[PDB]
């Protein structure tokens, strides 16, 4: 499923990400744009043999099981495929755990480079929230 | 300034294409965290030069460019200019440390600038200071390039080493340098000699300033 | 327009506590990413701490547990509370405003923090009478740095040169301020804030 920005903002708001762990809704929308381009089915291989899955490009080296990353941990205790569903519940739940690891939203390389310190409210501006 | 390394010094000639490397690791550059660059002029706060590996903020000249590849980044200066003499710092984010990280810094030197003779002014101890039973001879050295000077003090003709305190030359607001030398004496030592001299050597070229008790 | 002004810096004894302040104008501190960056004399830049727009805080391992970054909305100020200060915490502390990807958009001018057991010491000011034209003032035996030497409360700035200070064997600093020019009154206004030394000197030919 490819979300529109206001549709994703609405979904992320219902799922409780607005100001979750100190990050306003705009941060989560911006992160999803620069990670997956709002595509829940996005998959990207990393050079270490791991893969990034879904709307928030959650990595198989630490968070999910894809059965092809030797040395993987599965900290969100889920198959990586569950992060590819049209419903964002599993990706939101694993993101809530990731943001609580030592790096905050810097765990998302793209959020750090492209979103951090910018006008992130622009990503929810115009949406009837 | 340990998870990001830079060469301590880089020297170039006017118009030369030079580069300053920023060596990182898998926990920073390697992870994909962008590199930012800063230029720090003498006595000033740093200023953003390059952001997000390659972007130039407004006011930064086009001769400055940045690049990133693998675990390292590079700051390139095409057509090196005397005004570029400064300290350069790379900066990124490290996931192992959970915060921003700076490189150790690179002192950039531009070699070809006109050699400037030191402006030397020597002051005798003031009357006010002698009333307080102290004597200080002040030898001030300004507007000199390069920033390497030696100071030799004389009591009449014999050289003096005791009570001598000299500053390391530091950069002014024009790439020329400033230095100071102080000779601490008792008022008795001051009056026991016909004269005292400050001998400033800069490039084999010697300049001398002489004061006498009166 | 955007401004960052640090204050609260100075001399403190080891194990001592100091609170730095950074009064900002041109933006809301509560809506921005603010950081503290330090620089030991003649050393490189060292990242200290950051506060996110949403309030998350992060610290360098070197200051963890001892330092606390915070901000007040009412006063639009960023703070750095430093506890159990050690010799190696001696540095010029910069207040900083972050832009995209923790890049730094704006910096303050910096404030010196000296962590030493040595006492504050005001300078003795002496005229450097003109040649019998260059004349100036000797600002002798002070601790810690810095000192400011103005001329007629700022009125004269043209042709002035204040030199970097010498660190003598005694552990005390001394510096000299000249001006290239018997009718007009030259009054070198020396100001050493750690000891409240504000003096107005006088240089005519002896």
């Amino acid at each position: 499923k490819v979300f529109g920005r206001c549709e994703l903002a609405a979904a992320m708001k219902r799922h409780g990400l607005d100001n979750y762990r100190g990050y306003s809704l705009g941060n989560w929308v911006c992160a999803a744009k620069f990670e997956s381009n709002f595509n829940t089915q996005a998959t990207n291989r990393n050079t270490d043999g791991s893969t990034d899955y879904g709307i928030l490009q959650i990595n198989s080296r630490w968070w999910c099981n894809d059965g092809r990353t030797p040395g993987s941990r599965n900290l969100c205790n889920i198959p990586c495929s569950a992060l590819l569903s049209s419903d964002i519940t599993a990706s939101v739940n694993c993101a809530k755990k990731i943001v609580s690891d030592g790096n905050g939203m810097n765990a998302w390389v793209a959020w750090r480079n492209r979103c951090k310190g910018t006008d992130v409210q622009a990503w929810i501006r115009g949406c009837r929230l | 300034q340990s998870v990001l390394t830079q060469p301590p010094s880089v020297s170039g000639a006017p118009g030369q294409r030079v580069s300053i490397s920023c060596t990182g690791r898998s926990s920073n550059i390697g992870a994909g965290y962008d590199v930012h660059w800063y230029q720090q002029l003498p006595g000033k706060a740093p200023k953003l030069l390059i952001y997000g590996n390659t972007n130039r903020p407004s006011g930064v000249p086009v001769r400055f460019s940045g690049s990133m590849s693998g675990t390292s980044a590079s700051l390139a200066i095409t057509g090196l200019q005397a005004e570029d003499e400064a300290d350069y710092y790379c900066q990124s984010y490290d996931s192992s440390l959970s915060g921003s990280v700076f490189g150790g810094g690179t002192k950039l030197t531009v070699l070809g600038q006109p050699k400037a003779a030191p402006s030397v002014t020597l002051f005798p101890p003031s009357s006010e200071e002698l009333q307080a039973n102290k004597a200080t001879l002040v030898c001030l050295i300004s507007d000199f390039y390069p920033g390497a000077v030696t100071v030799a003090w004389k009591a009449d003709s014999s050289p003096v080493k005791a009570g001598v305190e000299t500053t390391t030359p530091s950069k002014q607001s024009n790439n020329k340098y400033a230095a100071s030398s102080y000779l601490s004496l008792t008022p008795e030592q001051w009056k026991s000699h016909r004269s005292y001299s400050c001998q400033v050597t800069h490039e084999g070229s010697t300049v001398e300033k002489t004061v006498a008790p009166t | 327009q955007v401004q960052l002004v640090e204050s609260g810096g100075g001399l403190v004894q080891p194990g001592g506590s100091l609170r730095l302040s950074c009064a900002a104008s041109g933006f809301t501190v509560s809506s921005n990413y603010m950081s503290w960056v330090r620089q030991a004399p003649g050393k490189g830049l060292e990242w200290v701490s950051v506060i996110y727009s949403g309030g998350s805080t992060y610290y360098a391992d070197s200051v963890k547990g001892r330092f606390t970054i915070s901000r007040d909305n009412s006063k639009n100020t960023l703070y750095l509370q430093m506890n159990s200060l050690r010799a190696e915490d001696t540095a010029v502390y910069y207040c900083a405003r972050e832009g995209r990807g923790d890049s730094i958009d704006y910096w303050g001018k910096g404030t010196l923090v000296t962590v030493s057991s040595a006492s504050t010491k005001g300078p003795s000011v002496f005229p450097l009478a003109p040649s019998s034209a260059a004349l100036g003032c000797l600002v002798k035996d002070y601790f810690p740095e810095p000192v400011t030497v103005s001329w007629n409360s700022g009125a004269l700035t043209s042709g002035v040169h204040t030199f970097p200070a010498v660190l003598q064997s005694s552990g005390l600093y001394s510096l000299s301020s000249v001006v290239t020019v018997g009718t007009q009154t030259y009054i070198c206004n020396v100001n050493h804030k750690p000891s409240n030394t504000k003096v107005d000197k006088r240089v005519e030919p002896k």
